[PDB]
């Protein structure tokens, strides 16, 4: 999936995965953006195996 | 085919074979018949 | 991004929705969704009893004998095409005593795979012709209403009354076996509880359409012709 | 993310209020909100019995073969439109006994997808392709009152009495299946409890509505009318 | 590791679905899957009683010595093929008493591996080496209905009604013994519970199947037939 | 890689399977598998009562006396080769009072290692000859059906009805004593529970083949010859 | 004078049976 986190409106990004090995990427192609990222906090659960 | 239906089929048994006693009785009957005939 | 449609009405969309609610997209798991749905449908129909899965069929009594259809799960009211005369089930030890010690009630039993009627009733099948002609029911007929078992999907476009009535039922009951395959306990518990609640709602609905619209007092007086 | 007006009147605004009340909103989620609402409405109408979903209609008996309409869920009072008469439901065996053994009372049963009647009723109704023509209902015209299965939403402009009477019910019963779709249990339990409470309130209102204009005291009815 | 098709129809695919549903698959494990399936089927048929494993067959009484077939597990209705007659089972002492003290009713018992009968029955059946020859069953031919022990799988192509009716039952009852072979208890308990639930469902279905076409009301039977 | 066969039917394959389900391959443990199987079989047969381990044998009554076989565990119905006349067990204080104060019922007791019949019945043994000839049963015979104790294996190729019916039974009950030898408690509990469940299933199976196929009402009327 | 409840497809096929005769009577 892919979502845009515009600052001042959204407080998070909603993604739905259940793979055991996650990977996240961040892209900033805007011209009028001077944002920054101090840290994240992922919400996740635990399913099973095999 | 049946999905959950119990009457849709009927699994066979081990084997439609009698006990040793019935086989012995059949052998004895055949032997008595043959012996009476022989004599 | 497996996308399903809003009106879940087929087998393929149900499979895709099962693979969606279990986000894992892997062949090891997707290739067994059919097995999970098979287990679910075999768990539901094994004890579900409702009208829509019923069926009517004419028997072919030769001489106080018969043969049960291969799609028989439970029998309910049986009668003839004329005058009614509902039959009542009995046991072998009674339908064999009637013959010895015996205006004319009817009785039938189940001798493994054969219905045995005492009076030696005779039945006939209707006109078979498929040339776009009616069946032309036959005289001296006997009607039987049983809970037929539905056929396995074995196809994507195939469907069933459940997919339209309660697709959530099969969805949860198959996700149960899925979360059993993979060691996931809390999911198993949740899906099983939800499926149980849905089945309870369904069976309760089937009960509130029964002989309800009337008082339960004034016990009937079907005594006799002798007043 | 999305906006919404104070009254949740239609499907279009309900499917957005659902995503609002649950920050779990995105492409892969909003596309299935219709399915969650479908499951919620099915779970509701499976046992909900109230007037606004009722429906009265004439029947065609044809002395037997009379068939059950598709929307049949539960039968209310059944009667005629001539001098008044209420039927009582009995079992197949009772009717089979009545047939041979033998007209003030009239009984009926449920043979699969039919409504059988012991007397040879001859109720009449206009045929299918009839254009308008109310027909000025003739005599011997039985009128059935039952609970009909309501329609499923198919357009954003499509509304229903449930939206105008109790939208929180649908919203909670669908947030249940939403929080099930994603992994969440506390919300599931809370929404389920709230929806069940709302449904209990509604059914209790329906109960307090029936027979709610005076007390009752059976006046020792011992069939004063026996001569006939 | 291995693959499998949607329907588990045969032993060949069941022994692979077992290793699939349990990632504990390897040389030292797959070789014993047959033993786990054997144990599961034994645990099943030890108490499972349903039609599809029944079997009707004629007997040879020979006034006494009549022997119990090898596949005998439990006897259903026992009768003849001439005018109908149902036997009732009694104890050895009752038959020993009947022998001396003394023909509408007919009793029988179980003396070790025999079926004794008080009257000198003369049931006839074709001998063992008979070729075909249905023989047009003669009179005095008793027909026994019992529950026969089903066969054990010996070929991948070998199938059984259990596979086509309920494969999850076998799969769980054998994953039980599999997770026992290796050290694992949670899986053992879960699989055992699921298998027991499936078996309970099946036996409850069998129960609701018998005497399920009408109610019952004993018509005060006081032997109307006494003259004889 | 100790490899066993699918149809576990012998003592050697059972031993190898026991050593397999207990992966430890050491002489200290393998050399005692026979002792564990001995303990298991002595635990099972000590209270197991089923048809297949029964036996029939003719007695050799001389004069109201007898001797119990060395393979006697429990006795059931006894009778004669003709007319039936099932015998009924009694106590010494009664079979000794009959003689003082005494068409002809029979009674027998157990005086340590001797069956004592009151009427002083006489029995005879059949023709012994082993020249491929029948036993030619003898007149005035008495038949006894008891639960014989099976012999110890003491050989690899040897087998028993249990290995074919319930090999899992002996397997679990011997793994119990194995996991007792080595201090393993959870394994002991699991194996004991499984063996108990198997034995319960077996005894329940033996009960559902009993005098079941008939109503329990209409108590019998074996009163007398005096109507 | 009571029949069984056929499936919808059977009733549909039965309905179409009442067309050919009309087609000929109009021809």
């Amino acid at each position: 999936t892919s979502k845009t986190y515009t600052i001042g409106v959204d407080r998070h990004v909603s993604v739905r995965l259940n793979h055991p090995y996650l990977f996240y990427n961040v892209i900033d192609n805007d011209v009028n953006s001077n944002a920054a990222i101090n840290g994240l906090t992922i919400e996740f659960a635990v399913g099973g195996r095999r | 085919v049946n999905n959950v239906g119990q009457f849709g089929a009927t699994e066979g048994s081990i084997g439609a074979y009698k006990q040793a006693a019935e086989y012995a009785a059949d052998s004895k009957y055949w032997a008595l018949l043959a012996e009476s005939k022989f004599g | 991004m497996p996308d399903v449609q809003y009106p879940i009405n087929t087998y393929g969309w149900l499979k895709k929705a099962v693979a969606l609610w279990a986000d894992r997209d892997d062949d090891e798991f997707v290739n067994q969704i059919p097995n999970f749905i098979n287990f679910a449908e075999k768990e539901i129909y094994r004890n579900l009893r409702i009208p829509p899965l019923e069926k009517e069929v004419y028997l072919d009594i030769k001489d106080g004998v018969a043969y049960i259809p291969p799609d028989y799960l439970e029998a309910q009211w049986m009668m003839r095409a004329k005058d009614g005369t509902i039959f009542q089930v009995t046991s072998p030890e009674e339908i064999s005593y009637r013959r010895q010690h015996g205006n004319q009630p009817v009785n039938f039993a189940r001798f493994g795979s054969r219905f045995i009627f005492y009076p030696s009733i005779e039945a006939d099948t209707p006109y078979y012709p498929d040339d776009g002609s009616p069946l032309i029911p036959a005289e001296n007929s006997v009607i039987l209403s049983y809970y037929a078992d539905p056929p396995e999907f074995h196809e994507d476009t195939d469907t069933s009354t459940i997919l339209t009535i309660a697709p959530e039922l099969l969805l949860y009951f198959t996700l149960r076996h899925a979360c059993l395959f993979v060691q996931d306990d809390n999911g198993v518990q949740k899906w099983s509880a939800l499926g149980k609640a849905i089945l309870d709602e369904m069976v309760e609905q089937n009960k509130k359409q029964e002989y309800s619209g009337s008082p339960i007092a004034i016990p009937n007086n079907m005594t006799r012709l002798q007043s």
